RNA sequence: UUGUUAGGACCUAAACUCAAUAACGAAAGUAAUUCUAGUCAUUUAUAAUACACGACAGCUAAGACCCAAACUGGGAUUAGAUACCCCACUAUGCUUAGCCAUAAACCUAAAUAAUUAAUUAACAAAACUAUUUGCCAGAGAACUACUAGCCAUAGCUUAAAACUCAAAGGAC
């Protein structure tokens, strides 16, 4: 499901067409802008460990939620029972992994 | 200069010399190592007679004819009539995988003999006779 | 029986180490697989039986030998957590 | 599968076989 | 998918296989990097718009011309 | 068709290997061949012992005769070497050379099988 | 459209196939030594092709070679000969530790 | 023309071919001249004869 | 080289009868099996026999084989700090290599996949 | 029997028509060149070629139904004498009477 | 502005060809004991051993000579549907570049 | 009797390694060497009441016989042991003709031409379209009874019903 998205293959090696990447960036950052505009909550969400300091420390900076460490089963199918009887779950989950 | 594992080759020119005697000269020890009785016989490189044993000369009977220390008993046995007729070094052509192919081997160091040569002669037909059938257990 | 004798499987005993000149004999009959010949020899195997225990042995060897590549390609990986604590 | 299917067939045939030799 | 080869490939092919990759080391964090190679690649170039039309030729002129620039190519068949 | 033939001569004095060879080649052409080329190899010693007319051997001459004859000179041709007394061993194969030493260019990389099995979890 | 576009042509660095020691020779039953080459030194057994490193086809002409020559009266068959004790190792095995 | 030059090779190499004539002749050269077929090869596979 | 699997298997690609039946599907597991232990030999096998050998022809009384005994105590002694000394040293660092408790793990880290993700 | 066989002097197919050109040629090289000196195969492909001019109004077509049935009749009386020596070979056995069979299907077609 | 289709025929990267047995500058990033994680431009960073002679010259930020083997360590296994990646790159360290 | 024999004879039987190979053949089947003979073009699928084949075992006549080995005899085990284990030995496995025509003869997947998205009953070896023939229609009774054909005579192919049951069966 990735070969539309895919310029080429550069002697083994999957090149990533940057024009269609430039296309779905700025739709995926503009709804993103739309959502933060309405106050709504925005969580990070990754799995590499090379970059879990960097996640977790961009999502303060700008203000809103990273989720980085190990992921419960049914943090958002069962929030209520693990959060509490009211939570407000995320309005967009941003996966940078 | 090293050693060389492959034996000297017959009808060439070598410094290899045992006791004064070359390598086609040395007595031979046959050793036949089967499942139920290891029997030895040595030899001179002429195939006369020497020595003769096995584990049943020895006196061992039935079960205890087929383990290691009953071979090694023989291979002294064997070596302590080779010695007397005169033999030093032997060279150890074992026949058959049975429980005494060492042993024998063993025994016959312990005895006094000295082996300059260990050969294999366990029969392997190329294709040959159908074994007996598999035993059900 | 018509060839020459003490040239086939035969050792020459090094310094008196009848024990490595035997372990060597022994190694050479193994690695040749005079060994495991000899074995089934002893008793009669089928056709269809030695089919079976070749099919059986071939699919071992593939599994085996593909499973050990893995574990070599990923041997380099098992080194210390650089990301301790995230 | 299990061999019940074929195992009636043995029966049937070996006393069908002493029938005849009998 | 579309394996992605330039025109430059087969010049680059040739010259990696007489005389290997330059001995001065890629930098693949400057993003004008010019290696000994791209060099080749550049003046092989330029012989073939003037309109030589053999290969042997444009090899050998270009290797000359490099030699002249002081770069130090090694034809290292080994 | 082309044969080499490959005969093993009895270790003699060339006198007597001279006159063997005259009357093996002599054989060859009273068979209707056209022999191309007559080769020694020289005397060694046999790779085991071979039992020929009666006696054992451990040393002969190795020859070689190229020649052309028909198909059906063949057999012939081999059973008179078989009673010849100074023949330890004859063997007539078709020529080496009329076979070609194929061309190739290196081993095919085959990879890893694939599709084997269904894309199932398990 | 576009001049920088990749144009489409065959692999300029294909890496070339891997030949095996007897690829394009003659293997004849009457060269004993190079023959001798690819059996065993104690028990003059025909090594097999992850040994010897042959391909499929010089794997078969070696073996049919080998036993033409054990059959003519040329090699023995249950050990290689003295003479080639000393030729160059081409096959992948040791006996010794 | 593949065929005309291989009937003229073999033209030019019967005039070499054995015959009752020079039959004794050739056979006393080939005694002379022993010949060897044998030759190995290195784990690189250069030809080694010796 | 691993052998050659194409071609082997009954499949309906396969024009030929096929050459190899597998027991289990050929699938890399995402672990290794459990080593199944190994026993040591006997130490101090040739001294026992030595010691034992003296006391048969004396008649089984020690003031005769007393250098005997003493180098079967020797060996004895040797032998029982190498057992200590090897258990507790080299069993714990399993520096060599991994153990299947280990190996397994690491397996689990990058696993085979025969399923679509 | 039939008509026509080969004489063993004949040139084999690949030489018939080029050892005509050459000037002058020796007996040997001739003989070596001939049918005797050659297996069966040839002397079948020589059979065929006689076959196909004196039947077959364009003896350069192989393709043809008459042709094939050409072909065929070779095999046919090829596989008969093979049969006459080895009278329990099963496999040439089933290649004669499935070429006669083909035979008769092609026949029909052409008729 | 240029195209990403320019873009890449000029990158270093498309002008370095197969990386095998190529000759590229890498810069230490992260050290962990004696494993030294060197960024050389690619898409993976590789992890080398800390040489014995000047051992205590490789500090992070050195920049260093390599000779790459490949970008990403991948291999498909028995049975695999994909390529197990390792996320990681090959690469044989030779020595501190000289500043000059 | 046994061991050794670089002693003699025999040429019975079977083909190590190569083979981690995957070729040939319609299937059955086929891998010690050499030589002779030899597989090949019908567009393709589709055939019986015809023709030709068909592992192993078995039958007929004459030979072979190293080894193996139903049966049989002897030894042991057991409560018994017409078995599993040990020893001896025959029919038989081999050759020359003829017969018999059966296998879990199953790769349980007819052959041919596609297709890989618009597509998980389960399991097995992913799904699925078209063409042509064959075959199947709850289980048991039944590889049976009767009929006809056959070198087959305690045989093979062909193949029911009465009667019984409310299940049998496949996968998990
Ligand atoms: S790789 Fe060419 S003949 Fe072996
Ligand atoms: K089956
Ligand atoms: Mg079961
Ligand atoms: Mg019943
Ligand atoms: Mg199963
Ligand atoms: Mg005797
Ligand atoms: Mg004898
Ligand atoms: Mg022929
Ligand atoms: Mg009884
Ligand atoms: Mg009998
Ligand atoms: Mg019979
Ligand atoms: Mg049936
Ligand atoms: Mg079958
Ligand atoms: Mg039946
Ligand atoms: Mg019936
Ligand atoms: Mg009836």
């Amino acid at each position: 499901f990735m070969e539309p998205y895919i310029f080429g293959n550069r002697l083994g090696q999957d090149i990533i067409d940057l024009d269609q990447t430039a296309l779905n960036l700025q739709l995926a950052l503009n709804f993103t802008a739309h959502v933060a505009y309405r106050k709504g909550i925005i969580l990070f969400v990754s799995r590499n460990r090379q970059f879990s300091h960097l996640i977790e420390t961009t999502a303060q900076a700008c203000g809103e939620y990273a989720h980085t460490r190990y992921f419960k089963g049914g943090l958002l199918t069962n929030a209520q029972l693990l959060f509490g009887p009211s939570v407000r779950l995320p309005d967009l989950i941003i996966f940078l992994h | 200069s090293r050693f060389s594992l492959y034996p000297p080759v017959p009808g060439q020119e070598s410094s290899l010399q045992w006791a004064g005697m070359k390598f086609e000269d040395v007595p031979i020890a046959h050793i036949k190592a089967t499942y139920n009785n290891t029997q030895i016989q040595v030899v001179s490189a002429t195939n006369a007679s020497l020595a003769r044993a096995s584990c049943g000369t020895e006196g061992f009977r039935n079960a205890k004819k087929g383990t290691g220390i009953a071979a090694q008993t023989a291979g002294i046995a064997a070596a302590a009539k080779a010695t007397g007729k005169g033999v030093t070094h032997i060279r150890v052509v074992v026949k058959g995988m049975g429980p005494g192919r060492w042993s024998a081997i063993k025994g016959l160091t312990m005895g006094g003999l000295e082996v300059i040569s260990i050969t294999d002669n366990t029969p392997v037909p190329h294709x040959g006779c159908r074994p007996r059938k598999a035993r059900r257990l | 029986a018509k060839h020459l004798k003490f040239i086939a499987r035969t050792v020459m005993v090094q310094e008196g180490n009848v024990e490595g000149a035997y372990r060597t004999l022994n190694r050479i009959l193994t690695t040749d697989g005079l060994t495991e010949v000899i074995s089934r020899r002893r008793y009669y195997e089928k056709p269809c039986r030695r089919r079976q225990r070749e099919s059986y042995e071939t699919c071992r060897r593939i599994y085996n030998m593909e499973m050990a590549r893995k574990i070599n390609f990923l041997m380099r990986k098992n080194r210390a957590d650089p990301w301790l604590g995230c | 599968k299990n061999v019940l299917k074929i195992r009636r067939r043995k029966m049937n045939h070996h006393k069908y076989r002493k029938l005849v030799k009998r | 998918i579309q394996d992605i080869f330039y025109q430059e490939d087969q010049i680059r092919a040739k010259f990696f296989a007489t005389y290997g990759s330059g001995q001065k080391a890629f930098d693949l964090f400057n993003p004008n990097f010019k290696s000994t190679c791209q060099r080749f690649v550049e003046k092989y170039t330029e012989l073939q718009n003037l309109g030589e039309t053999d290969e042997e030729k444009l090899f050998v002129e270009t290797g000359k011309a490099l030699l002249a620039e002081g770069i130090i190519l090694r034809r290292v068949r080994e | 068709p082309r044969y080499e033939l490959a005969l093993i001569l009895k270790a003699m004095r060339r006198p007597e290997t001279a006159a063997a060879l005259k009357r093996t080649i002599e054989s060859l052409m009273d068979r209707g061949a056209i022999v191309r080329n007559l080769e020694s190899l020289g005397e060694r010693a046999l790779p085991y012992r071979i039992s020929s007319h009666s006696q054992q051997h451990s040393r002969g001459g190795y020859f070689l005769v190229d020649f052309y004859a028909p198909t059906s000179a063949v057999e012939n041709i081999l059973e008179h070497l078989a009673r010849d007394i100074d023949v330890v061993r004859p063997n007539i194969v078709k020529h080496p050379l009329t076979q070609e030493v194929k061309e190739c260019d290196g081993i095919v990389p085959v990879p890893l099988e694939e599709k084997l099995y269904s894309t199932k979890r398990r | 459209s576009n001049e920088d576009l990749p144009v489409p042509m065959e692999n300029p660095y294909k890496e070339p196939l891997k030949k095996c020691v007897l690829c394009e020779k003659r293997v004849d039953y009457k060269n004993v030594q190079l023959l001798s080459q690819f059996i065993s030194p104690f028990t003059g057994c025909i090594y097999g092709r992850h040994i010897t490193g042959l391909c499929g086809k010089k794997q078969r002409e070696i073996t049919k070679a080998i036993k033409r020559a054990q059959k003519m009266g040329f090699m023995p068959v249950t050990y290689k000969d003295p003479a080639y004790l000393k030729d160059p190792r081409v096959c992948n095995i040791r006996y010794r530790e | 023309q593949l065929k005309e030059q291989e009937v003229l090779k073999l033209q030019e190499e019967a005039k070499n071919f054995i015959t009752r004539e020079n039959l004794e002749a050739r056979i006393e050269e080939a005694l002379d001249s022993p010949k060897s077929y044998n030759w190995a090869v290195t784990k690189e596979g250069q030809v080694v004869r010796n | 080289a691993t052998p050659s699997l194409r071609g082997r298997l009954a499949r309906f690609a396969n024009p030929g009868k096929p050459i190899l039946k597998p027991n289990k599907p050929l699938i890399l597991a995402n672990r290794v099996g459990n080593r199944r232990r190994e026993k040591g030999e006997a130490t101090c096998i040739t001294e026992m026999s030595m010691m034992m050998a003296c006391w048969k022809q004396n008649e089984f009384r020690d003031e005769a084989c007393r250098k005997e005994i003493q180098d079967f105590f020797d060996c004895s002694s040797r032998a029982q700090e190498a057992r200590k000394m090897r258990s507790i040293q080299e069993s714990l660092g399993q520096s060599e290599s991994l153990s299947p408790h280990k190996m397994t793990k690491l397996l689990q880290r990058f696993p085979n996949k025969s399923h679509l993700i | 029997k039939q008509d026509d066989e080969p004489p063993s002097s004949a040139f084999i197919k690949e030489y018939k028509d080029i050892i005509p050109n050459i000037e002058k040629v020796d007996d040997v090289v001739k003989r070596i060149l001939s049918l005797e000196m050659a297996s069966r195969k040839e002397k079948l492909k020589i059979k065929q070629e006689q076959l196909m001019n004196k039947i077959v109004e364009n003896p350069e077509d192989s393709r043809t139904l008459e042709a094939q049935i050409i072909a065929l009749t070779v095999r046919i009386r090829n596989y008969e004498e093979h049969m006459q020596k080895h009278r329990k070979d099963k496999a040439h056995k089933r290649h004669l009477l499935m070429s006669i069979d083909r035979r008769k299907k092609l026949l029909k077609i052409l008729r | 502005v240029e195209s990403f289709a320019s873009m890449l025929r000029h990158s270093p990267l498309t002008q370095l060809g197969p990386a095998k047995d190529k000759l590229v500058i890498g810069r230490i990033f992260h050290i962990v004991e004696d494993d030294l994680y060197i960024d050389f431009g690619g898409k993976f960073h590789c992890v080398c051993k800390r040489p014995d002679v000047d051992g205590e010259k490789y500090q992070r930020g050195t920049r260093v000579r390599l000779r790459l083997l490949d970008l990403e360590l991948t291999s498909r296994f028995l049975g695999g549907t994909t390529d197990t990646t390792i996320l990681e790159a090959d690469a044989v360290l030779l020595g501190l570049q000289e500043i000059r």
